[PDB]
Formats: structure tokens, C-alpha cells, sequence
RNA sequence: GCCCGGAUAGCUCAGUCGGUAGAGCAGGGGAUUGAAAAUCCCCGUGUCCUUGGUUCGAUUCCGAGUCCGGGCACCA
RNA sequence: CAGGCCUUGACAUGCUAGGGAACCCGGGUGAAAGCCUGGGGUGCCCCGCGAGGGGAGCCCUAGCACAGGUGCUGCAUGGC
């Protein structure tokens, strides 16, 4: 029945981009449109996309009406000589999978995991040490390799922050989705009548992307003056243009400078800084800009849990798409390709 | 190739044809319709076998055009004495296909028609020359 | 930019006449603890800054360099 | 766990149909499981010597109601 989900999970972009094509190869049609350079190259693009959208809808009518005919489950010669058909006709069915996890603005590279613990305390961050655990086996078992690049325990029990970068091809697309703080229910250990206890932690992941560390402001934008010099002197302060100052325009930032009594050594000095001021208030930006990338789920706090898992009854509470497996322990050894399956969903479906 | 003031020339599929992807509205842009050229269409399709059909358009005003079918593209049929689908990003001396000495004449049963000659071999060193073009080999 | 001092275990610093390399903390394996500390025995632990030369061998002595820290940049 | 097979099934119970009602040595094929398959013949209720089949065991296959699980919960429980 694997097939089934699958199948119809693009059986729904049928209708909804179905009769779009009509209002677009209708604009194709007629010339009086292209007169207008773009407007005729964004109409090809939509022109273009009945590509993806009408051999897939096409081809995979074939695997539902091809296979549910000679296939007998009891073991015969026009049957499971049916299946190795539909082997590779089911494999490719995974053409539209990484279709919606291939299709990430910036899945490409390498993704990084920030585990840090939150509510539950001297619980909450041993729940961070499983979560570990948990998703170091899941990249070492797709292939994937790892970089701890950070790891430090603490007080009594647990983890305190730990970071760690993970590659292998189409990485930070199947992590994305595990993004979010991450709720558990056991038997503290830590406690004395050995209640059952609640703990959070989250789990940040961010590709890596810039990297080079550069600024070349070439003096291509700079306004460079030279007064006289102020203050004390002599017989030259008057005279001599000792004090100069170098303008930013796209940032409206001014350095001056008349530490010294030669103008040469004072604009070359009083670049000496724009460059600095600027490398601050250039990754200032850097700070807020990557800031918003990440998202903002992250509280911690008691109520907002994407994925809640539960070593009580022993079962895992996906929250954010209503599916809720029964295997808690098992997951923790890395078994993530069903709940990123639905996470790679809910996800990428309201876009 | 056929008259002008009013004309297109295209390669169309084989088999079906009848929305917009490959041409279907490239035609109407300069004269067409949907009804006279999707199944009042296929008919010389379904006899040309699959493939290409260099088939092209002449209009008119009046959803009447002369629908002169042509046959294959030297460019495809390489492609199936070869066995290559594209011929070669780039041609030259490697391509992915193969084209023995009367491999160029299986062809020869083909291409007769509108070449200039109508002989085989006075005919068929011009297909020599497409695979100069796509790279196809030719063994020997 | 001028002159002077530096850079040595992962952190902060001792050291050699040129032929070892060291400390304290951190960190790794045990011990106590119900368990974390503290405590407790066992330990790893270096292209001695880059680079060239001197030499039988240079961390060491030399000329240049990168970076860091100080004292100067005065009479107009 | 990997691989090759089996579905009322390894087992209980009731029931359904033409079969069938104790039943016995192999052949072929495969790694085995299993799929397939080559012969003896059913005391008997006994209208009855007979054709026949009522026939108790009761095996064979299809069908039904169900079976099955060292799958989860030892903070749902017994017992120990
Ligand atoms: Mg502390
Ligand atoms: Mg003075
Ligand atoms: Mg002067
Ligand atoms: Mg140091
Ligand atoms: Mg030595
Ligand atoms: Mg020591
Ligand atoms: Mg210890
Ligand atoms: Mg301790
Ligand atoms: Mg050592
Ligand atoms: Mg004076
Ligand atoms: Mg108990």
C-alpha cells in the first residue's frame, strides 16, 4: 500500500496546476503578446513547465493501471514477472519524491545541527545527548559523514550545547525538516521517587554557505578631503593641508584624522579605520540577515514541540502532522526517513 | 520547405499532438487553429510510424494550409542505424554511436526523395556528412 | 612608518653553554559517592612563529618576514 | 538478520460442499521448506447378496466462524 500514499500525493497537483495550463498555452497562441521582451519569456517558463507536469501524471497512470492486473500474490510467471516491471517503475517513483526535497532553495551543501537542551534541566539535557545520538547514526547510515564541531557536557547529567556539521549529497534537505524543539516523557532517573518527567530541547540546522572572509572597498567610492590643520602647529599648521578625511557615500560613514603632521600618513591612517568600522557594521548585518534565514521556532518553552517523543507507553508523537508511531526506541537509532517523509510535507506544502 | 508571406516549417512528434508544449500554439501565433491540426493531423503520423515527422505549415487566413509531409531528419535517422539518442554535446572524432560503410545505405531505402539526386549513393554521402555533424561513427 | 621586547603542551608561562625539552590548569583510564564535586592513584602531552644561512647537528646563533605589546613622531 | 516458500494456516472449535470418509510405498524437483505426484482401498449404518450409498472413524481441497504474536504497556494486574 506504499504506493497508494504516494501515488496520490501528486494525484492533488493535477487539478490545481491542470486547468492553469489552459490560461497559459492560450497566451502562447497569440503573438500580440510577445511584443513585450519579458512578458513572453516568463509566459515560456509556464509554457515550459507542462514539462514536469504532464509526463509525470502521464507515466504514473501506466504504474497504477499496469501493475493492478497481472499481479497475483501467490507466485506465478505472469505475475512476478510483472513486479521486477513496476521495480524500477516504483523506484522511479522516488523521481517526484526528491522532487519535494530536491527543490529546497538551498539544500544542496552540507547542514549544521545545533542541539541545545531547555526546559527539564538536568533531564532536558540528557534528552540533547540521545537527540545526538539519534541523528548521528541517521546521516552515518544514508552515508553521510560527520564533524563534531563542538561538544561539552556539564553539572549533573546530560549535554550542554553541541554542534556539529554533516555532508554527504542532499544533506541539509532531509534535516531541514527536523527543525524545531523536540518534547520527551520518561522516568527521570535523575529524581528520587523516579516520576515521570517531561523535557525540551532544540535542534537548529543551517547549510553552509559563505564562506571566504573579504572586503576590498576599493577607493572607488571614497570622497578624500584635506583642511588645514587645527589646533596647535606653527608657522605650517596654517599652511599645510596636514589633515584629511575620507568619506563612505553608500553607508554615510566619515573618518578623519590629524594624529600626525603629513596628510600621506593621515589618509592612509584614517582609512585604517573606515575599513574596521565598516567590517563591523558590514556583519552587523550578517548577524540580522542569517537571523531570519534559520526561522524562529525555538522557545523551548512548555507547548511548542514539533515532534514529541515518549519513552513511557513507548510511542512518538509527530504533533505537527497527526501521524503518531508507536516505535520511540527505535527512532532514537537514527530510523528518521518516515517522519522527514511527512516533515518534508507539511513543511514544503503551504509554499 | 514550400511557399512564403505566411509560412512555418517544423519537425512535429509522432503519435500525439495536440496541446501546446512542443508547437501547438507556435502555429496559431501566425495563423492557426486546434481542431484542424491534432486528430485532422495524425493521420499522416500514424502512417509515418513515431519518431519525427518533418511535417510542416503554410497558412492562409482560413484555417486551410499544405501540410507536405517530409521525411525524417538525416539528424534522427543516424540515430537509429547508431543506437545514440542525442548524437553528442559536441561532435568531432568521439560520439556514442556507431555507422558501419552500408550502414549509410540502410538509409539509402530512405532518403531519395527532395536530397537533389535520386540515386542511393550520390544520395547518401550527405548523411556522411551528419555524422560530421552529431559525431556518429562510421566504421571503417 | 622609528627603535626595543615577544611568540615554548590544548590555556597561561618557566628553559638550553647549541646536542634534554618543562611546569600549573585543562583533558584521558581507574578509586572512593547512591550520584555529581572535592579528593585519590595511573598517563598522553611540541614540525619550540614564518623562513633562509652558520654548523658535525640550531628550539637556541644569525639576515628578512607575519603578528602582538611598549617608548618616539619634536622647532616651526 | 539475509535469502526461498505458506496461507484457515503449526494448534483449538463449530460448520459448509460434489469430494470424502481408518488407508499405504514412492516418483520428480529444490539448499531445505515447499510446489507437484505414481498406487493399495475404507470394519460399515447396512433397503441390502447386487447397481447404490445411508455409512462411523474420519484424511484429502475449497469456503465460513475464527486461530496466531517472546509485538507494547510490570506505573493498567494475578502469582511467584
Ligand atoms: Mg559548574
Ligand atoms: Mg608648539
Ligand atoms: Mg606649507
Ligand atoms: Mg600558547
Ligand atoms: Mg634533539
Ligand atoms: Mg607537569
Ligand atoms: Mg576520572
Ligand atoms: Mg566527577
Ligand atoms: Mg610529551
Ligand atoms: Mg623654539
Ligand atoms: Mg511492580
Amino acid at each position: 500500500l506504499a504506493q497508494r500514499l504516494e501515488g496520490l500525493r501528486g494525484y492533488l497537483d493535477i487539478p490545481q496546476k491542470e486547468t492553469r495550463l489552459k490560461e497559459l498555452e492560450r497566451r502562447l497562441e497569440d503573438p500580440s503578446l510577445w511584443n513585450d521582451p519579458e512578458a513572453a519569456r516568463k509566459v515560456s517558463q509556464e509554457a515550459a513547465r507542462l514539462r514536469r507536469t504532464v509526463d509525470t501524471f502521464r507515466s504514473l497512470e501506466s504504474d497504477l493501471q499496469g501493475l493492478l492486473e497481472l499481479m497475483e500474490e501467490l507466485p506465478a510467471e505472469e505475475r512476478e514477472a510483472l513486479k521486477p516491471e513496476l521495480e524500477e517503475a516504483a523506484k522511479k517513483l522516488d523521481e517526484l519524491y526528491h522532487q519535494t526535497l530536491l527543490n529546497f532553495p538551498h539544500a544542496e551543501k552540507n547542514a549544521i545541527l545545533t542541539i541545545q537542551p531547555g526546559a527539564g534541566g538536568t533531564e532536558a539535557c540528557d534528552w540533547a545527548e540521545m537527540l545526538l545520538r539519534m541523528y548521528t547514526r541517521f546521516a552515518e547510515r544514508q552515508g553521510f559523514q560527520v564533524e563534531v564541531v563542538d561538544l561539552t557536557p556539564g553539572p549533573e547529567a546530560g549535554i550542554d550545547y553541541a554542534q556539529i556539521l554533516v555532508k554527504g549529497e542532499n544533506a541539509y534537505g532531509l534535516l531541514s525538516p527536523e527543525a524545531g524543539v523536540h518534547r520527551l516523557v520518561r522516568p527521570s532517573p535523575f529524581d528520587a521517587s523516579g516520576r515521570r518527567h517531561t523535557s525540551f530541547a532544540g535542534v537548529e540546522v543551517i547549510p553552509e554557505v559563505d564562506e571566504e572572509v573579504e572586503v576590498v572597498l576599493k577607493p572607488e567610492e571614497l570622497r578624500i578631503d584635506v583642511m588645514r590643520a587645527s589646533g596647535p602647529g606653527g608657522q605650517g599648521v596654517n599652511t599645510t593641508d596636514s589633515a584629511v578625511r575620507v568619506v563612505h557615500l553608500p553607508t554615510g560613514i566619515t573618518v578623519t584624522c590629524q594624529t600626525t603632521r603629513s596628510q600621506i600618513k593621515n589618509k592612509e591612517l584614517a582609512l585604517k579605520i573606515l575599513k574596521a568600522r565598516l567590517y563591523e557594521l558590514e556583519r552587523k548585518k550578517r548577524e540580522e540577515e542569517l537571523k531570519a534565514l534559520r526561522g524562529e521556532v525555538r522557545p523551548i518553552e512548555w507547548g511548542s514541540q514539533i515532534r514529541s517523543y515518549v519513552l513511557d507507553k513507548n510511542y512518538v508523537k509527530d504533533h505537527r502532522t497527526g501521524l503518531m508511531r508507536h516505535d520511540p526506541e527505535n527512532v532514537l537509532d537514527g530510523d528518521l526517513m518516515d517522519l522527514i517523509w511527512a516533515g518534508l510535507e507539511w513543511k514544503a506544502g503551504r509554499r | 520547405m514550400k511557399k512564403v508571406v505566411a509560412v512555418v516549417k517544423l519537425q512535429l512528434p509522432a503519435g500525439k499532438a495536440t496541446p501546446a508544449p512542443p508547437v501547438g500554439p507556435a502555429l496559431g501565433q501566425h495563423g492557426a487553429n486546434i481542431m484542424e491540426f491534432v486528430k485532422a493531423f495524425n493521420a499522416a503520423t500514424a502512417n509515418m510510424g513515431d519518431a519525427i515527422v518533418p511535417v510542416e505549415i503554410t497558412i492562409y487566413a482560413d484555417r486551410s494550409f499544405t501540410f507536405v509531409t517530409k521525411t525524417p531528419p538525416a539528424s534522427y535517422l543516424i540515430r537509429k542505424a547508431a543506437g545514440l539518442e542525442k548524437g553528442a554535446h559536441k561532435p568531432g572524432r568521439e560520439k556514442v554511436g556507431r555507422i558501419t560503410w552500408e550502414q549509410v545505405l540502410e538509409i539509402a531505402k530512405q532518403k531519395m526523395p527532395d536530397l537533389n539526386t535520386t540515386d542511393l549513393e550520390a544520395a547518401a554521402r550527405m548523411i556522411a556528412g551528419s555524422a560530421r555533424s552529431m559525431g556518429v561513427e562510421v566504421v571503417g
